[PDB]
């Protein structure tokens, strides 16, 4: 084992120098990733600001905004 | 965005969801996010794709990919530095100050090996936008040395 | 100082003083190299010198000074120039390093000269000063009793007299250490002999040895004739079967190799030894009559389909068009394999009712899995469907003759004629939709039956409806043809189906033909190369989606680092998701032999922001991880699952149920997370139709058979490898376009199961070792050394893969005999002297026999 | 002492792998600057 054990260092080597190298990568895949993310975002229609004024059982709350008049809406599941 | 129309989609008509990419509609937002799931009438299951020839191919990478520098070789390369001489002086020297401004304010933030000014998302501020400024200065470096260079008596 | 001066004193007169010099300097050859480095020149200018008789002596010194100079190879040809001095029975750290370089200089040359000639260790091609050394040291381990160096440097350095010499010497007939001896030589030659004719020597070599059968293992003979294919190999083992007489001597061979080789070698051990001569009790063994009705038997005693789970799933919701009542037949059929029992189609009315002339063809389809293995009644079930019965509509009649491909695959030579037919009749015109239908379920019934076998009416039948450009039918005309062209196929259907892609521009037809190219090639690697070259040059999508399994396919089995290049390259340049998608599931097919360094190199890609790559490793990594061990691989489908895209989520879950089969009851601690999933993503109503979809056909895998059959992946046990569930696996990438390709999956369902089968005909005993055994026997889907025995033992599941651990006691009269093997899959053996009054309990098994 | 002779040749397997991400990550990471400038 000669040949094998003085080769062994290249195994320890090479590993350790690519996988310091992958964390860089990760990084710049997770920064595109969240670029991309975000993009989708922006291009959202968006949403309008108002204030809850009464509620019922219906689960339809009246929102009240300002540059426009007052809506009756429904609620989300998740609240 | 093109129109099939379902005719009517009550009950055993056909299966849209088969061809390609379809089961759109993902919680309320789809296109525009009004049509949501019913779309127009009976989901009709909008899908484009696009397509290229042989000669469609070649055309497009001779013509435009990103901008078109083709037709016309060393002007591109002096007029840039040419119609910016007077401003390359300047930008080097304007962006040289907003360089360091920038970190003369937030990266002061972290210095000794305990907390000081509390430096949360500073340090990572100057990084950020002064790594591509730091680039553009090693880029132009070469641009105005190269087009002077190679040849030209 | 010291010999210093003596250094420049080699230019003066009276060579005879400077043969005491010399003598001098021979001390300090190893304590101080400096002084000497600038006189290098004058000792290398002496050598060639015929007036010069100290080069013995010269050489010994520029041997330690070279060495210390920093070049090792320098110094091997100083030391092999005088042949005298150096010692190679002395025992220093100088002399090893020598011998280790010399070797290894002889490696690189024989490397590439094995090709143009097998006799130069005979002759003078090779420096014989490197085989000085080489030969001498490889003799001496073999006095020293030491195989490790002998044969290791024999297989790297492409010798077959080293191989040859030292087996024969160390015969120790014990009939033990001469079986391990030859299974040490096959084992690593694959892995690090890249040349295939070096390796087919060695099997024919050791061949030679044991063809005597003194008592040898059965095992290492299997080996050589899966891997060479060889008709004389393979006939050769039957004529010493001929001459000594015996029952079951001849058993061993014919139930092992009837699941071992292809279908392209197995007509040599049916149709080719029947000219030789054969046994009229192995004419049905050996074509597999047997074999068919072995598999039905055994999941037929024992079923679990637990309803109770399985109509949750089915009764969330009557919505969602045929997909959702597809999906949950699809997982059904898979629990009720080889059993022959529909629960869905027959004790289940109502949910039939929704389904339409679409629906009802993938739902006629389950059945074909279900009747999979009936080599008689299987047309009965179908036969109301069949033609000269009509049907309830045309679309569904088509669904019969596809469910006949999927039970009579490979053994369908008789249904094969009754398909082909149709085929004729259809193939020059079609008016009416259903009637490609007819044409498209005919012609992957007869597809699957020649799988494996080259047939010219199949080809020349299936490429008429290429020419009509259906847009049903015309995918399975390629796959059909595909099928038959398995191997090393025709040369002259490579160029021909590659010429129609570029002409007619289709959806699925030139898909279609990709994955028929694909199929041709599988098997010939490098060679492959020229049509491989075409597929990554051209821009169409369609053909870089095949290109990537096409690479597959040719480097299946004995991987390749090329091959990893390429597809590692065409998922990074190319921006097309679904080719992305199509290279990385490609890794996983040339990756299946080193199962260890897949987590690790699809776990880098799923980091990315594509979720095609992160759908494509996702069931790329339960492919190698399914049959195999590793179970780490589950944490990285983990954040997979998590994914909230639809199909990424879909390719996850079945990747899940196949590295988990088998791992639940206190094996694997997060069977505990899978188990919930299963109604929790269908019950779900935030989750999306292909969500939904991963989760039931992956509770349907886990359970399939009655949560007995696990999925089997290159067991190196036989030949080399499992072709048919290779076949299946590369088809789950394929899913949404037509029909789902999960079908073909039953090909990798075998149950496992321990019983005796006597050597004659049949037996199904009743017996308990009493021995160790897994917890999953009494493992059933609800609403190490374990030191103590388990009276479960006669088929009933389990795990095959610790077999290794089971013991024996006496239990049966027959009683074992070279104890066994310990794979579960083969399901035969060997029984020893039947027709024994030990009063046997037999099942009825009269219907298929 | 099988595992020296077996493991011999996966240490080439090992390096060749390491070597073939480090030479795809370099093409890789070129898109991944131009999908940032192009937002």
């Amino acid at each position: 084992e000669q040949k094998i054990q003085e080769t062994e260092l290249k195994i320890r080597s090479k590993t350790e120098n690519v996988r310091r190298l992958e964390a860089q990568r990760n990084a710049l895949n997770d920064k595109v990733r969240f670029i991309k993310d975000e993009l989708r975002l922006l291009q959202e229609p968006g949403s309008y600001v108002g204030e809850v004024i009464k509620i019922v059982s219906d689960k339809k709350v009246l929102v009240k905004v300002q540059p426009e008049g007052k809506y009756i809406v429904d609620v989300a599941k998740d609240i | 965005d093109a129109f099939r129309l379902i005719d009517t989609g009550a009950l055993i008509n056909n299966l849209e969801p088969r061809q390609t990419t379809s089961n759109t509609g993902l919680l309320n937002k789809a296109n525009i996010q009004a049509l949501i799931h019913g779309l127009n009438r009976h989901y009709y299951s909008l899908n484009i794709d696009y397509h290229k020839t042989a000669k469609e191919t070649k055309m497009l990478m001779n013509l435009h990919k990103e901008q078109w520098q083709s037709g016309l070789k060393m002007y591109d390369y002096e007029e840039k530095e040419e119609s910016n001489l007077a401003a390359t002086k300047s930008m080097v020297k304007i962006a040289e100050q907003y360089s360091k401004r920038i970190e003369e304010e937030k990266e002061l933030t972290e210095e000794e090996l305990k907390t000081r000014y509390v430096g949360r998302q500073d340090p990572k501020k100057h990084l950020s936008e002064t790594a591509d400024e730091t680039l553009e200065n090693n880029i132009v470096s070469v641009l105005t040395a190269g087009v002077n260079s190679v040849a030209i008596k | 100082t010291t010999a210093a001066p003596l250094l420049a004193l080699l230019r003066e007169n009276q060579d005879s003083v400077k043969t005491y010099a010399l003598e001098s300097i021979n001390n300090v050859v190893d304590q101080l190299w400096s002084e000497i480095s600038n006189e290098l020149p004058d000792i290398e200018a002496l050598y060639d010198d015929d007036t010069f008789s100290d080069r013995e002596m010269a050489a010994l010194i520029a041997s330690k000074v070279y060495y210390n100079l920093g070049e090792y190879e320098s110094a091997v040809k100083y030391a092999l120039a005088a042949k005298d001095r150096f010692d190679i029975d002395e025992k220093s750290q100088f002399v090893e390093t020598i011998v280790s370089k010399s070797i290894e200089m002889y490696v690189q040359e024989a490397s590439k000269q094995y090709t143009k000639d097998e006799q130069f260790y005979t002759k003078d091609i090779i420096d014989p000063k490197l085989t000085s050394i080489f030969e001498r040291m490889i003799e001496k381990c073999l006095k020293a009793s030491e195989l490790k160096l002998a044969l290791g440097i024999a297989l790297e350095g492409y010798r077959l007299d080293i191989i040859e010499s030292a087996l024969k010497s160390k015969l120790d007939q014990s009939t033990s250490e001469n079986v391990k001896i030859i299974n040490y030589l096959l084992t690593l030659a694959i892995t690090t002999v890249t040349n295939s004719k070096f390796r087919s020597s060695i099997l024919r070599k050791s061949f030679d040895f044991l063809m005597n059968m003194p008592n040898c293992d059965y095992l290492t003979l299997n080996k050589v004739v899966v891997n060479l294919n060889d008709a004389g190999l393979a006939l050769q083992l039957f004529k010493k079967l001929k001459e000594e007489n015996d029952e079951g001597l001849s058993a061993q061979i014919a139930f092992d190799l009837v699941s071992s080789a292809s279908q392209q070698l197995l007509e040599i051990l049916v149709t080719e030894l029947t000219a030789q001569g054969y046994d009229p009790a192995l004419l049905n063994i050996l074509s597999g009559l047997p074999t068919c009705d072995y598999y039905n038997t055994f999941l037929l005693n024992n079923k679990n389909i637990d309803i109770g789970l399985l109509n949750k799933s089915k009764s969330s919701l009557d919505g969602k068009f045929s997909l959702f009542h597809t999906a949950v037949s699809v997982a059904n059929g898979f629990m009720h394999a080889g059993t022959t029992d529909n629960s869905f189609i027959k004790a289940n009315l109502p949910w039939l009712g929704k389904a339409q002339n679409w629906a009802k063809f993938t739902a006629t389809a389950s059945l074909g899995v279900i009747h999979k293995g009936n080599l008689l009644e299987g047309k009965k079930v179908m036969a109301p469907y069949l033609p000269g019965s009509r049907a309830s509509s045309r679309f569904i009649k088509g669904g019969s003759l596809y469910g006949l491909g999927l039970i009579y695959a490979g053994f369908g030579r008789d249904t094969t004629d009754y398909l082909k037919n149709i085929i004729v009749e259809n193939s020059g015109t079609s008016g009416d939709e259903d009637v490609d239908v007819l044409l498209h379920g005919a012609s992957l019934g007869i597809g699957l039956a020649a799988m494996g076998s080259a047939n010219i009416e199949v080809y020349e039948a299936l490429k008429e409806v290429l020419y009509n450009d259906s847009a049903t039918s015309g995918e399975a005309a390629a796959l059909g043809m595909g099928l038959c062209m398995l191997g090393t196929g025709k040369p002259e259907a490579i160029h021909d189906m590659f010429t129609y892609s570029q002409e007619t521009q289709h959806g699925n037809i030139t898909r279609g033909l990709a994955v028929g190219l694909a199929l041709i090639n599988y098997g010939r690697q490098e060679l492959a190369d020229d049509l491989i070259t075409k597929m990554l040059a051209s821009d169409e999508s369609l053909l870089r989606y095949g290109g990537a399994f096409t690479i597959a396919l040719a480097y299946a089995g004995t991987g390749n680092n090329s091959a990893v290049k390429r597809l590692l390259h065409v998922a990074v340049s190319d921006s097309n998701d679904d080719v992305r998608r199509a290279a990385v599931i490609a890794l996983g097919f040339v990756l299946l032999r080193d199962y260890t360094t897949v987590p690790r190199i699809v776990q880098l890609l799923s980091k990315s922001h594509n979720a095609h790559v992160r759908c494509g490793t996702a069931f790329a990594l339960g492919i190698a991880c399914a049959g195999k061990g590793l179970q780490s691989a589950i944490d990285v489908l983990d954040p997979l699952t998590k994914d909230p895209v639809d199909f990424v989520r879909q390719a996850a879950m079945i990747a899940l149920s196949m590295i988990l089969i088998q791992q639940t009851e206190k094996l694997n601690p997060q069977v505990a997370d899978i188990n919930k999933n299963f109604l929790s993503v269908i019950t779900n109503k935030h989750q999306e139709g292909l969500a939904k979809f991963g989760a039931c056909v992956a509770q349907g895998i886990m359970n399939a058979g009655g949560r007995n059959v696990t999925i089997q992946l290159e067991n190196a046990d036989t030949g080399t490898l499992d072709t048919k569930s290779v076949v299946g696996l590369v088809m789950f990438s394929q899913f949404w376009y037509w029909f789902p390709l999960a079908h073909f999956l039953s090909l990798s369902f075998t149950p496992t199961t321990v019983i005796g089968i006597r050597g004659s005909d049949q037996a199904i005993p009743k017996f308990q070792m009493n021995c160790y055994a897994k917890e999953d026997a009494f493992s059933y889907p609800r609403m190490k050394y374990s030191s103590k025995p388990y009276k479960v033992d006669n088929m009933t599941r389990i795990l095959p893969q610790q077999s290794r651990y089971i013991s024996f006691i006496k239990d049966d009269r027959f009683v074992p005999v070279r104890k066994f093997k310990g794979n579960n899959g083969v399901v035969v053996l060997r029984d020893r002297e039947p027709k024994e009054p030990v009063a046997l309990i037999e099942t009825v098994r009269q219907m298929k026999d | 002492y099988f595992k020296l002779k077996k493991l011999e040749k996966e240490y080439e397997l090992l390096t060749l792998q390491e070597d073939y991400i480090k030479d795809e990550q370099r093409h890789l990471k070129r898109e991944l600057k131009r999908a940032q400038e192009e937002v």
